[PDB]
């Protein structure tokens, strides 16, 4: 062979029913599953020699339904709520001084004592 | 938190309702809904167990006063204009009224 | 099944690694060159090195967990897949020799990164033949390509620079 | 050529009788849920697959008892109960947060408030949609809604010992609670029943406490002041 | 004899079916991007890259057939029963202008998607058929690419007087 790129690769495999049932569950945490046994690896009228060569006789929509692991979803919500809860406690610290806004029924309103006082 | 979730599994004995709870949590995680809607709709799931509900409010960091403030407004999702009003086109928004004034 | 096309992916293999792969294949099929079995370092060592070299840069436990599981899965996957689609008929007999001689030593520990770059280039077809989702595909491919970059960095040590000619008994026992 | 195509198209259209539009059957039967109507309209195909509503339900076809989900009562403290057409739940039409004035129509399926599809943004799945099992353990952007079911000792005690112990423990807790409360009587009375005349004191003799000042904020927000001086404590005049 | 409609356009067509029929929402008839405007834009973009004069000629005559067929077809097999009132109102308002200058891509794509069943009755030469169909394919791709500018963003609610007028 003589090619300049030939940007591929080739290697001779054995029968692909164990290899392709793992590469599915690689990134997954759910262990692989099996199937009916006597259909898995038979001769199918092919008796093979030792050499194991050939035996002769643009946008897109949000469209799917996903199956997610309940472990990750739970562990994500605990981390998702932890950050949001700390952010709320961070802004819960309220220390402000004003005179004539009405803003909330908040924590620091001795303000209203000021504009009502000098007259009374 | 692990205690909270095994107790939720205990209380919600029906796997369909448990899955709906988890789906609500996922909505929050992704950011479609916020903490107000999360708690106001989790009350309908977890109210039968005071321990579970107090634990959930402790997780969310929501005081009971603030929960009572947010409940009625963040439970049912209705349009802001009410369920019976709707906006008009700009064309028919200036039909003549020869007796009106600026006031 | 969607709008008829959805484009196939590609791992941006470094050109140096491309040349290495092509020259290695050519020398092993025409010049009867073989791989020093076993090697030093090993596949497990290289994976552990990439782990310790890239882990200190993640800034989230989500990324930490997904990356940890990804690298551990790559270990177990090379374990399960080395003896199917990662050799040729020539060194198939060398594999037979090591398989029958070393009783229970792990194949990931026996082999080296030279058989890891092959899995790294063959991953696109394997992802294509199966049915995973887009985010998982992108995650695995990004980790594989940064692994390839790390290998390009540490080339001088990770790639042995010579082979050995097949012995007469070996070439006669393989025939080809 | 295509000139002739145009001629044949024009001849067809001006020979035939006009009709109303309908997109092809491919596009129509593409999605799940959508379906044509009697006069070419769009109607969702989620209706009661069985066919006035039976107001009071007591027994189920599976023997399961009929108790409301929120109050756990039995369709007799209120003259009507509702059965969710999606789960095995029953709700009083008064226990829902906006209480339903009238029961829904027996034609359309009714969905209880304990489902996540009330707050998802609506979407459409094609009717050839292999459910993909995503392996990414954590951090999966999923548009919130398209995640389908998250697919993955016999003791023979026979004693009432623990039941008797639990009953006595409950009675003891009750006894302690009642004791504490009935001692804090004679002070609950004074601080909760005369609580209507101490506000009168701190109003008449105008002493500034937090609630007085909040009431004055309430009156300012009613009168809608802008930038003038606040008149006085007893002379803002929504009298 | 079949076409390749992108999934975004399929979703948009079904959403428009629902909005116009069940939810009582219509489209503002005077469009900012005109049908003639979009036709001219696509024509210019394709000719600027075409190769030979024979192809130039066939593409030009294809676009001409397209515009004349739109102008002759709109008011006969392109509107729902909830838009005929609006159609007659627009004809009364502008009786001198034409539909190719009035309507938009929201209806041009109904024409495009429905073309297969029409070429089903028509039986001209397969060469012309395949040329026209490839042109329609490229047009659909161009529209779904330039979505941001050609398609309307929000629909308009019909007024009570309009609904009492139509009543169908
Ligand atoms: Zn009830
Ligand atoms: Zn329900």
């Amino acid at each position: 062979f003589c090619v300049t790129c030939s940007i591929k690769s080739h290697h001779p495999p054995k029968h692909p029913l164990s290899i392709w049932s793992q590469l599915y569950d690689w990134i997954d945490s759910q262990n692989p599953s099996q199937y009916r046994l006597p259909d898995d690896l038979v001769h199918y009228f092919h008796g093979i020699s030792r050499g194991d060569t050939g035996a002769y006789k643009p946008r897109l929509p949000v469209s799917c339904l996903y199956k997610v692991s309940e472990d990750g979803l739970i562990k994500d919500f605990l981390y998702a709520i932890g950050i949001e809860a700390k952010k709320f406690n961070n802004e819960r610290k309220k220390r402000e001084l004003e005179v004539i806004p009405p803003d909330v029924k908040s924590a620091l309103l001795p303000a209203r004592t000021h504009p009502n006082l000098p007259i009374a | 938190s692990s205690d909270f979730f095994k107790n939720v599994k205990n209380v919600l004995t029906d796997v369909e309702t448990y899955h709906e709870f988890l789906k609500l949590l996922n909505l929050y995680v992704q950011g479609i809904i916020d903490r107000n809607i999360l708690v106001s709709r989790g009350f309908g799931f977890l109210k039968s167990n005071s321990g579970l509900w107090r634990s959930f409010l402790s997780l969310t960091s929501l005081s009971p006063e603030e929960f009572l403030s947010v409940y009625n407004s963040a439970c049912s999702d209705f349009p802001e204009c009410g369920p019976s009003y709707r906006l008009l086109p700009v064309e028919e928004r200036n039909i003549s009224c020869s007796g009106r004034d600026d006031f | 099944e969607e709008e008829p096309p959805l484009p196939k992916h590609k791992i941006s293999v470094p050109d140096v690694l491309k040349l290495w792969l092509v020259d290695d294949w050519e020398n092993i099929t025409k010049n009867q060159q073989l791989i020093a079995i076993p090697r030093n370092p090993t596949v497990r060592a290289a994976i552990a090195a990439f782990r310790e070299s890239k882990i200190s840069h993640l800034n989230n436990e989500i990324d930490v967990d997904v990356f940890e599981q990804a690298m551990a899965g790559l270990v177990i996957y090379f374990n399960k897949c080395l003896g199917n689609m990662l050799l040729y008929r020539f060194e198939r007999q060398q594999y037979l020799e090591i398989r029958q001689q070393y009783p229970d030593t792990e194949m990931c520990d026996l082999y080296g990164v030279e058989h890891l770059i092959r899995l790294f280039v063959s991953l696109p077809e394997l992802i294509d033949r199966t049915n995973m989702d887009s985010q998982s595909i992108e995650c695995l491919l990004n980790y594989i390509e940064e692994f390839l970059k790390y290998l390009v960095l540490h080339k001088d040590e990770y790639f042995i620079k010579e082979y050995q000619n097949a012995p007469p008994n070996y070439r006669s026992l393989v025939g080809v | 050529t295509m000139v002739d195509v145009w001629m044949q198209l024009c001849t067809y259209i001006d020979s035939h009788n006009p009709i109303q539009f309908h997109l092809p059957h491919s596009i129509s039967s593409f999605f799940r849920g959508v379906g044509s109507g009697v006069m070419g309209e769009y109607i969702e195909t989620d209706v009661l697959k069985h066919l006035e509503r039976d107001p009071l339900l007591l027994k189920s076809k599976s023997g399961t008892p009929i108790l409301c989900f929120r109050c756990h009562k039995s369709a007799l403290v209120s003259q009507s109960i509702l059965a969710c057409d999606y789960c095995n739940s029953y709700w009083h039409p008064d226990c829902l947060n906006p209480p339903l004035a009238t029961l829904p129509s027996n034609l359309r399926k009714w969905k209880c408030p304990n489902h996540s599809d009330h707050v998802t943004p609506r979407y459409r799945l094609p009717e050839k949609a292999k459910v993909i099992r995503v392996g990414l353990p954590r951090g999966f952007k999923n548009k919130g809604n398209i995640v389908i079911d998250e697919n993955e000792k016999p003791f023979k005690l026979n004693f009432l010992e623990q039941i008797r112990d639990n009953v006595i423990n409950l009675r003891k807790m009750v006894e302690q609670d009642e004791q504490l409360c009935i001692e804090t009587f004679s002070k609950f009375d004074f601080y909760a029943t005369r609580d209507c005349e101490l506000p009168l004191r701190i109003l008449c003799d105008v002493a500034n406490d937090n609630l007085e000042n909040d009431d004055y904020v309430l009156a300012l927000r009613d009168l809608l002041r802008i930038s003038k001086w606040d008149p006085n404590q007893p002379v803002p005049a929504p009298f």
